[PDB]
């Protein structure tokens, strides 16, 4: 059995064994397969059932509908754009020259204009899976290296960081760029501070910022959001800034982009951000379970609504971004993904109930502000979250100082 | 009336039946030396010495004048010492009924006695160790007074006994103890209780306060936080209902009253109930043939904050009023962390167990996971009812920032106030010991 | 009305003296471990900046500007030394005040209290005033806003470092290296105002 | 530590430092002016197709390769010919002649303009072989020349000759040019019908065709003046009807 | 003798940026190009040496109340005269110095060394100390500039060593090396390496 | 040309105006008047001082003397003084020695308090009896291979009102001494010859102060005995210069003149009944002899006592006659000696090894209550640490372990 195996090779990884340096890896595998079987020793002789393993497994399971819809949407968008541009012999030559396309056609799928959901999800998988594998392996290398050098034990948190990072990049991102981004996010933002539970910044949005500011042409523009060869097309946030609600049109199909399309997820963009419906279904479960903060989510919504309504009331004659309402701000860009799965990081947020409201309000206000009045960037969720990561401790300081004054007044 | 809304009533199995019955005959008692905060003993007896009831066993080096006396008459058979010769227990084998007697007063003479006379009688009898001072939970110095004495006539611990059943037997002793405390205090006496009726003292400065809600609605720390906040220059004293009955009996009869009514309960107890016992009774003889077979842990006190009773420590504590017995969770499950927990208790909602309201769990001594860092998903705020910042205070306790923890409110706390915080931590921290380290550092610094 | 609020907001956020222009870094990285002292340093810098900028504006406009005193006489080469002399006199009076009234802030500063004079933020603000040709009111508003932004950045860094009491930094990285990395992360955080044409 | 000692040492040091600074500053002023004249003449000539590579050859290359000529800059006529070394900013110090608060104020943010503008038609032998005209505006002090190709105005390459100094040696995002190593050749942003335009494109095309300004990455901020300082080329105020007079006749 | 010891100590043992905190702003600013880093290093070294010499010549006469005024008058006069002479004669390099004359005056190393060493030492040792601090500052400046220029433009001192895809090579430049966060990270990691190879500089646990 | 004149005059005027403003601000921002350091609220002892410098300099110049182990360097932490009125904040260099509990009462290090305004102090112990004496050397005979016994004749036939365990600070002028001046006997020379230690030398250029403990007890009037060890350079680096002050003290002979500072000290016995245990080693015999002789001959206390001494070998033992007589005459006092490295010609038959090992394996292992005794210590830092560790392992608390070392 596996249990007798894991208790038979245990001596090799204790001091004095042939494998006394891989003890961290052995302990990780052993405690993954079986529970530790330990007992309490000091007090509170009974403990709660929850642990970091469940805390992160629920969050990993919460993004499955978004991930699968993103795979399907990437495949379908690529197929539609390719059949728009090319036809017949040129389509055959294009397919033969790209391994994604000919592997999709070799695994039983089809790349013609009448493809099914299976073929579309297969094509999207051929883009998602290599990125996720590269991210996980490259980040795991650094995590294990730091654990071995500093004699810690490997811990969860990268389990969530890897998938969250792989779900927020364009489908056409180079693998070497993904490796560089995950390296920066894991090492600089998290590992030098002590590891999980000891950083102050968002590791998944810190590598994405590295990519955003170091290699901009591969994470921005028109050529990176639909995985079609030789296809150029703008996205909904980049079309509203130019022309308002009348500029939202899907060029590949000639159909206007509607609110239902944006809400369901029938739009190009990053892999996992597109389906607000799926993101909401995923986030409701972890808000109910008590892992994510409804205070943070409500604060983000409050700030977004307030600023997006003030801009509408003020109005403008030259900026078409001034008249986008809140229900349109909600279903475009990475707003829903960020507000549901990145703003709710417990370690980077505020530690006080009073400070979480201000944290969320700041995130929403900053996101809407960068969307509207900053002409360089069409979206601002990553920058807004990275900006509020710096001022959360100040909200905590203000709340704590009020509490200390109350305590000194002998009424608390 | 104060209603506590943040807390946790722990649903552990084997709650006792609130009917009193006599317990097993007990042949050994002991005084545990490690349970007194800031105490260094000076021995007055040695192995083989014959003692009497209320005869002094040892004194305190750091608290001049405080005497720790013998619960019963017998012979000193063991003086247990551990690492660096630290005293663990002074065990007495019961034989005979010799005792040391004191002065006796009428029922109506107690409310007007001299404070110095009351203090002298308590110190001589050794009943002065029933008191504890907030901050630092130590025996009061015999040359100090306080403006508030808090009587704990309620019990919200898991599997705890009902104070009403015990007090209703000893109404006269309870009232006499209240009168003595009213004469002893310089300010008021706070009787913290539930909504049921108790015998009442007629002194104007004895006031009954009613607390509602789950645990910790029945803790002296909560009562101080809501009625008389404590700081460096405001110090309060604590005592419970059994010790107040003992004080009343001492001042009414001239004899030390060492009887106890503790609760024997737990998931592995055949007949959970209340049993009459004696101070510092031997737990291995108290629980003799009372439990199911297997490997179990016997706890002196609650499971949230108690002392493991094994070896030289297998005796009833001074401030404990129950015995908790439960199994040992040494099992290992395949992918156990990923199973749907219909039989798993959590303050979160990640398990199926919370969907069965009223369910009762056969809990064991398992740590459901491994030690990790703090990822604050917001569990301490669900269980701390006080007006503090739980996550931040705990992080200063973990980091060892004692100066900041004092500002954040550590001086108001005891190890029993962070028991639920230790309970619901996903990182398997233990905050009572961290709080004790911080308080020791503050005390020694000056 | 709108002009001055635009100037103030620009100085505080869009053009931040610490995390957008990166001036003041020595004391910004050295004296930012406690919020209590960072707040006092920020207030002192605000006072020094908001008094020094308009005074140098007056001096430049009335003395050092070409043809300001006599026609054909240009004194625009005394600019740097005149500006630094005004700043040094202000910092001298500030040190005199601090040594008497706030000994806790005189300490924990030590060698940096005189080096408030060579804080690059003050001299950069004066030089930017000269470059942009602000008026007297714009000079006052600009100096106040620059001081406020520098204080905001230093207090944010102090709060972050105070929160890092729970961190586990490698021994060779604790202190200066981790402070450098933290400031480099805060710069990325502040990069969200880069394209605003305020 | 006494008043007399303090004042004496302060006055002595002040005098000693100030006299040296004043000497080193104003005593070289004529030499600085000659240096500026040389770095203007050679800088404009090197792109004018003449290798005026410093004082080693300037004595035989200047006034033997060009002749002065100055125009109104708004009516397309010569009024005098002293423009061998002439700058319009020096002559614009007289109030705000011809007004600059008009529609083109975006490029004319300096709000200052002399009634005569500098021109350089390389007319040494009185023949119009090449033409260069200056731009001058605010927004990071955009003030530049252009030579372009034969199709509209000139020939070969311009590289946008800079007058005296670029704001930064490379500290932050600012591309008025890639220093002197410009990617320019035969650039084209002007129009022969008073309707030019320019935005941020770059990307391969500028090496021969047009639109070779990015200026930054991620802000479009400290090059906005550079990218907008050619929207003023609708004629009239800019050398008048010159840009419909290109390769036309007469002045040519 | 003690000359080499004193000139070589502040390079690695008492580094102004890696052990003290002085010169950080210019270290962040001028390290995108090796030519600018080299020019700034030489200018700072020369100015600091001469300022230390001139301050130590009159160290017994400076009153406490006007010490900063005297020090900064000397430093500003030195920098201004340097800029004027460089403009007059070395016009080529003065054009690429340009806006950098200002930060030399407010550079923290100059006045910090003037305060800490020049006011209690001898002229020649103060000159040697200024040269040593200049070397220590230049070490960090050029080490950061090497990485930034190489990884951001494939060039060293303007000479192309990594062919670019834009001009027909194989390398894609990193656009974060042209921003100050990269300088922050590089200085932090160099501090890590220095304090790993010389563990006597590690700060106590606080 | 005139531009130069204008620049010079305008610069000078601007700078002069700035300096004048600075002076104006200073005039009202500094007190510029003298202050009074009142002491115990007494009209006398009040000291008027210029508003500047550290409190220690003013105290020394005013005739009130306190401990100067570091000599104003603030690394000693022994100059603690109780300040009641305003004196500022507590510098971090003081937080390493004064805890907050006594920081509330006003205890501060005089090495760091700079006098800027008037203030009130409270000198403890009534130290005003400290006075400088010009002593006369009586004898300087060697007692061990590296330890000498020195006797001081107090001028004008006085007697120091000292308590057992007190110390005095000896001061010396500039001098240059050769080790050839020393008069160590031949039977001690059997080691100095083989190490060739006569070639060493030390010189003094400016006066210094060093504190030394005294080996006499109050009933020895008119004299002050000291036990002094030569501060030879460590054997691993012989080239290192020797100890200046020890070299000076080892050079004096009968009839010479030396000057001492005054009576200080805090290493005093406790006034309880409990057992007494004394632990000394090497050069630490002085406070132990003081304590035991004070306890037995003067107090006539009936407390149980024990003295354990550890010498390098039989060559390094001294006061054997006095301690043997005390042990024989008193049933309360019991003496033991342990040699760390006995030698063949010593023919030692007693305990060997370290004194703490002997003490534990002979007395404290079988003791009924080792935590109820009082332990007094003086010796090498390694012996101090080892004995402290051994006593800690027996449950003995810190407030029962009294330790005096050679400078904190
Ligand atoms: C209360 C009290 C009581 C004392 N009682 C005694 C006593 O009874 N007997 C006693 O001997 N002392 C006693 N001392 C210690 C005394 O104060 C002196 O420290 C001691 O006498 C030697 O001082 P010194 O000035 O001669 O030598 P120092 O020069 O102060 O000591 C230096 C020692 O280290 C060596 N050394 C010098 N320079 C270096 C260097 N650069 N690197 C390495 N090594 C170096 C020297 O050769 C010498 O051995 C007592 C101190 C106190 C506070
Ligand atoms: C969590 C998250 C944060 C993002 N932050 C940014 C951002 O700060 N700037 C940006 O240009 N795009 C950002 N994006 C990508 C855009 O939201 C969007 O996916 C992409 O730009 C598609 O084009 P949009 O203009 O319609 C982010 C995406 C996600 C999922
Ligand atoms: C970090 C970064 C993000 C960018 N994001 C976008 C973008 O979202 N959409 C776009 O069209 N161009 C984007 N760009 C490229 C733009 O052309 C950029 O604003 C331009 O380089 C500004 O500098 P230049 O015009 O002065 C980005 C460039 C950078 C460096
Ligand atoms: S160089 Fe130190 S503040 Fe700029
Ligand atoms: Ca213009």
């Amino acid at each position: 059995g596996l249990k007798k195996f894991l208790e038979d090779i245990e001596h090799h990884f204790e001091p004095g064994g042939k494998h006394e340096k891989w003890f961290a890896l052995y302990e990780a595998a052993a405690t993954l397969f079986y529970t530790p079987g330990l007992v309490t020793k000091r007090s509170s002789h009974v403990r709660d059932s929850v642990d970091l393993k469940r805390i992160m497994i629920m969050v990993w399971l919460a993004v499955f509908p978004a991930m699968f819809w993103g795979m399907y949407n990437a495949g379908g968008q690529a197929i539609a754009a390719l059949n728009h541009l090319y036809s017949g012999d040129q389509l055959a030559a294009i397919v033969a020259g790209n391994w994604h396309y000919w592997l999709t056609e070799m695994l039983g799928g089809t790349m013609s204009s009448d493809a099914g959901w299976g073929s579309k999800m297969l094509l999207g998988a051929t883009y998602f899976l290599p990125i996720y594998a590269t991210v996980f392996i490259v980040g795991a290398f650094w995590e294990v290296l730091f654990c071995m050098v500093r004699k810690h034990e490997v811990n969860e948190g990268f389990f969530v960081t890897s998938i969250l990072f792989a779900l927020i990049v364009p489908p056409t991102l180079p693998l070497w760029q993904a490796a560089l981004g995950i390296t920066f996010g894991v090492v600089v933002a998290k590992e030098v501070f002590g590891g999980t539970g000891r950083n102050f910044l968002n590791p998944a949005l810190a590598g994405r910022a590295f990519l955003f500011f170091a290699y901009p042409a591969q994470i921005s523009g028109d050529l990176v959001w639909t995985a079609a060869d030789g296809y150029s097309g703008a996205t909904a946030l980049s079309q509203w800034a130019q022309g308002g609600a009348g500029a939202l049109i899907n060029n590949a199909t000639g159909q206007t982009i509607t609110w239902m399309d944006a809400f369901i997820g029938n739009i190009p963009g990053s892999i996992g951000e597109v389906s607000t419906l799926a993101l909401m279904i995923g986030a409701a479960f972890i808000v109910y379970m008590g892992i994510a903060s409804w205070r943070i989510i409500g604060g983000v919504m409050i700030g977004m609504i307030l600023l997006s309504t003030l801009f509408n009331v003020i109005g403008s004659d030259t900026n078409a971004m001034f008249n986008m309402p809140w229900h349109w701000h909600l279903v475009l860009g990475g707003f829903a993904f960020g507000m549901f799965f990145m703003a709710t990081d417990p370690v980077s947020a505020s530690f006080t109930n009073s400070g979480k409201w201000a944290y969320g309000i700041l995130i929403g206000v900053m996101c809407v502000l960068i969307r509207v009045v900053n002409p360089a960037y069409p979206e601002g969720m990553m920058l807004a979250i990275l900006f509020a990561n710096l001022f959360a401790p100040l909200f905590d300081h203000v709340v704590v100082e009020r509490n200390i004054k109350r305590r000194l007044a002998r009424y608390g | 009336m104060i209603t506590i809304k943040k807390g946790l009533d722990l649903p552990i199995a084997g709650t006792p039946s609130q009917v009193i019955s006599d317990g097993k005959a007990i042949k050994k008692v002991a005084l545990l030396g490690e349970e007194y905060v800031g105490m260094r003993p000076t021995m007055h007896v040695r192995v083989g010495d014959e003692v009497k009831k209320a005869q002094i066993l040892f004194e305190d080096k750091k608290n001049p004048g405080v005497k720790f006396t013998s619960p019963v008459s017998g012979k000193v058979v063991e003086i247990n010492r551990g690492a660096k010769r630290v005293l663990q227990s002074v065990v007495i084998e019961v034989a005979g009924d010799d005792q040391v007697t004191f002065d006796k007063f009428e029922a109506n003479q107690l409310a007007s006695l001299n404070r110095d006379a009351i203090k002298t009688q308590l110190v001589e009898s050794g009943l002065w160790t029933a008191f504890r001072t907030r901050p630092f939970s130590k025996v009061p110095a015999i040359d100090s007074t306080s403006e508030a004495i808090f009587v704990t006539a309620m019990d919200t611990n898991p599997l705890a006994a009902e104070p009403t059943v015990v007090i209703n037997e000893q109404s006269e002793a309870f009232v006499a103890g209240l009168d003595v405390l009213s004469a002893l205090t310089t300010g008021k006496v706070y009787v913290c209780k539930k909504g049921t009726s108790l015998p009442r003292s007629q002194q104007p400065n004895v006031e009954e306060h009613v607390f509602d809600g789950p645990h910790p609605a029945g803790l002296a720390g909560t009562h101080m936080h809501f009625l008389y906040p404590v700081s460096a220059d405001h110090v309060a004293w604590s005592i419970n209902y059994q010790d107040v009955i003992a004080v009343g009996q001492l001042f009414l009869t001239g004899e030390l009253y060492t009887q106890r009514v503790v609760s024997l309960a737990g998931p592995v107890v055949n007949k959970p109930r209340l049993v009459r016992t004696v101070m510092g009774a031997s737990l291995e003889q108290l629980v003799d043939s009372e439990i199911m077979p297997g490997e179990v842990r016997i706890i002196s006190g609650s499971v949230l904050s108690g002392t493991k009773a094994t070896g030289p420590h297998a005796y009833l504590g001074r401030y404990h009023l129950q015995v908790s017995v439960l199994r040992e969770g040494r099992d290992k499950e395949l992918f156990g962390w990923a199973m749907p927990g219909k039989n798993k208790f959590s303050v979160t909602r990640s398990f199926l167990g919370h969907l069965f309201k009223g369910q009762v769990y056969n809990m064991t001594t398992t740590t459901n996971g491994s030690d990790r860092s703090m990822v604050p998903i917001g569990n301490y705020e669900k269980v701390m009812p006080l007006d503090m910042e739980p996550t931040l205070l705990l992080r200063d306790l973990c980091a060892g920032d004692s100066d900041s923890a004092v500002r954040l409110g550590a001086l108001e706390l005891d190890e029993e106030d962070l028991a639920l915080c230790t309970f619901v931590c996903p990182g398997k921290y233990e905050y009572g010991q961290l709080l004790r380290e911080c308080l020791d550092k503050i005390e020694k610094e000056g | 009305m709108e002009h001055y609020i635009s100037l103030l907001v620009k100085s505080i956020f869009i053009e931040n003296m610490a995390l957008s222009f990166f001036l003041g870094m020595c004391t910004f990285l050295a004296v930012s471990k406690k919020v209590k002292t960072s707040f006092g340093l920020g207030i002192a810098v605000i006072v020094v900046l908001t008094i020094s900028v308009p005074v140098n504006n007056l001096v430049y406009n009335l003395v050092l500007k070409p043809d300001a005193l006599v026609e054909g006489v240009d004194l625009s080469f005394l600019n740097f030394i005149t500006f630094i002399g005004v700043i040094a006199a202000l910092v001298q009076i500030l040190e005199m005040i601090l040594d008497r009234f706030f000994p806790p802030l005189y300490n924990a500063l030590g060698i940096f209290l005189p080096l408030i004079t060579v804080n690059c933020a003050i001299f950069g603000g004066v030089s930017f005033m000269v470059q942009r040709d602000y008026s007297f009111a714009e000079s006052v508003v600009y100096g106040f806003g620059s001081g406020v932004g520098w204080m905001l950045a230093i207090v944010a860094l102090a709060g972050i470092r105070e929160k890092m009491k729970y961190s586990d930094v490698p021994p060779g990285l604790r202190g200066l290296g981790i402070t450098f990395i933290t400031a480099g992360l805060m710069a990325l955080g502040f990069m969200s105002f880069s394209g605003v044409q305020l | 530590d006494s008043i007399k000692k303090t004042l004496f040492v302060v006055i002595a040091l002040s005098l000693v430092c100030s006299i040296i600074v004043s000497a080193a500053a104003v005593g070289l002023r004529d030499k600085q002016k000659e240096n500026a004249a040389l770095d203007k003449q050679s800088k404009i000539l090197q792109v004018a197709g003449i290798e005026a590579k410093g004082s080693k050859q300037i004595v035989e290359l200047f006034n033997k390769s060009i002749e002065p000529r100055l125009v109104d800059f708004n009516t397309g006529d010569f009024v005098e010919g002293d423009a061998a070394n002439y700058d319009q900013r020096k002559a614009a110090k007289e109030a705000s002649e011809s007004i600059k608060l008009t529609a083109e104020q975006d490029k004319a943010k300096i709000q200052r303009r002399a009634n005569v503008g500098v021109v350089y038609l390389v007319k040494d032998g009185d023949k119009t072989s090449k033409v260069i005209l200056p731009v001058h505006g605010n927004g990071l002090w955009s003030m530049m020349y252009a030579f372009v190709a034969v199709e509209t105005d000139g020939n070969t390459v311009s590289g946008l000759t800079y007058y005296e100094q670029g704001e930064t040696p490379g500290l932050g995002g600012e591309v008025e040019n890639p220093a002197w190593r410009a990617q320019w050749v035969g650039k084209k942003l002007f129009d022969e019908n008073h309707k030019p335009a320019i935005k941020i494109v770059k990307g391969g095309a500028p090496q021969g065709s047009e639109h070779g300004v990015d200026g930054l990455s991620g802000a479009t901020l400290t090059s906005n003046g550079v990218q907008n300082t050619f929207d003023f080329w609708l004629g009239d105020m800019g050398f008048g009807p010159f840009l419909t007079k290109v390769r036309d006749g007469g002045l040519n | 003798k003690e000359l080499k010891k004193s000139v070589l100590a502040p390079v690695l043992d008492n580094n102004p940026i890696a052990l003290q905190v002085l010169g950080v702003c210019s270290a962040l600013a001028v390290t995108t190009k090796l030519e600018t880093a080299f020019v700034m290093t030489l200018a700072v070294m020369f100015v600091t040496a001469l300022s230390n010499f001139f301050v130590s010549l009159i160290r017994n006469h400076i009153p406490n109340s006007v010490r900063i005024i005297v020090q900064m008058a000397i430093i500003a006069s030195l920098v201004i005269v340097v800029d004027q002479i460089l403009k007059a004669y070395l016009y080529d390099i003065s054009k690429q110095l340009s806006v950098f004359v200002g930060l030399i005056i407010t550079n923290c190393i100059v006045m910090g060394r003037a305060e800490a060493f020049a006011m209690k030492s001898e002229p020649i040792p103060s000159f040697i100390d200024g040269i040593g601090n200049g070397l220590g500052y230049g070490f960090v400046l050029m080490t950061v500039g090497f990485f930034r220029e190489l990884l951001g433009s494939g060039k060293l001192f303007g000479l192309e060593v990594l062919p670019l895809i834009s001009n027909g090579g194989w390398y894609q430049p990193n656009g974060l090396m042209l921003l100050a966060p990269s300088a922050f990270f590089l200085i932090g990691f160099m501090i890590w390496a220095i304090r790993t190879f010389k563990p006597e500089q590690v700060e106590a646990k606080e | 040309m005139s531009t130069i004149i204008f620049g010079v005059v305008m610069f000078t005027l601007i700078i002069l105006a700035l300096v004048l403003v600075i002076l104006f601000a200073k005039s009202k921002l500094v007190p510029t008047g003298d202050i009074t350091i009142s002491i115990n609220g007494d009209p006398e002892k009040a000291i008027v001082t210029q508003p500047g410098g550290k409190l220690l300099t003013a105290l020394a110049g005013a005739g009130v003397f306190v401990s100067s182990a570091c000599g104003g360097g603030g690394s000693c932490g022994q100059c603690r003084v109780k300040i009641k009125s305003g004196g500022g904040d507590i510098l971090p260099t003081e937080l390493d020695h004064i805890s907050k509990g006594e920081a509330r009462e006003g205890e501060r290090l005089a090495c760091q308090v700079a006098v800027k305004a008037d203030m009130d102090l409270e000198l403890p112990e009534e130290i005003f009896g400290v006075k400088k004496w010009e002593c006369t050397v009586i004898s300087n005979d060697n007692k061990a291979t590296f330890i000498k016994e020195l006797k001081l004749a107090i001028p004008d036939g006085e007697s120091v009102p000292f308590r057992a365990g007190g110390y005095i600070q000896i001061e010396a002028p500039a001098h240059h001494v050769k080790y050839a001046d020393f008069d160590v006997p031949e039977k001690y020379r059997g080691d100095w010859d083989k190490f060739n230690l006569f070639r060493y030398e030390s010189k003094v250029d400016e006066p210094i102060i060093r504190a030394y403990s005294m080996a006499n007890y109050p009933e020895e009037f008119g004299i002050i005995m000291l036990n002094v060890r030569i501060a030879t350079p460590p054997p691993n680096n012989p080239n290192v210069p020797p100890g200046q002050m020890s070299s000076y003290i080892w050079s004096l002979k009968a009839g010479d003149k030396c000057t001492i500072s005054g009576p200080f000290g805090e290493f005093f016995a406790k006034d309880t009944d409990a057992e007494m245990v004394f632990i000394g080693g090497g050069a630490g015999m002085a406070p132990m002899r003081s304590h035991i002789f004070d306890q037995l001959k003067r107090l006539k206390s009936k407390r149980k006592m024990s003295y354990w001494y550890g010498a390098r070998s039989k060559r390094e033992m001294f006061y054997v006659e006095d301690f043997d007589g005390l042990a024989a005459e008193n049933d309360n006092f019991v003496w033991h000696c342990a040699l760390s490295d006995p030698q063949p010609e010593d023919n030692w038959t007693g305990y060997t090894g370290f004194i703490h090992n002997v003490l534990y394996e002979n007395y404290l292992k079988d003791h009924e209550a080792p935590e109820d005794c009082e332990y007094y210590m003086c010796g090498p830092p390694m012996m101090n640490a080892a004995v402290i560790n051994m006593l800690k392992n027996l449950g003995v608390e810190e407030e029962n372990i009294l330790l005096d070392d050679f400078g904190g």
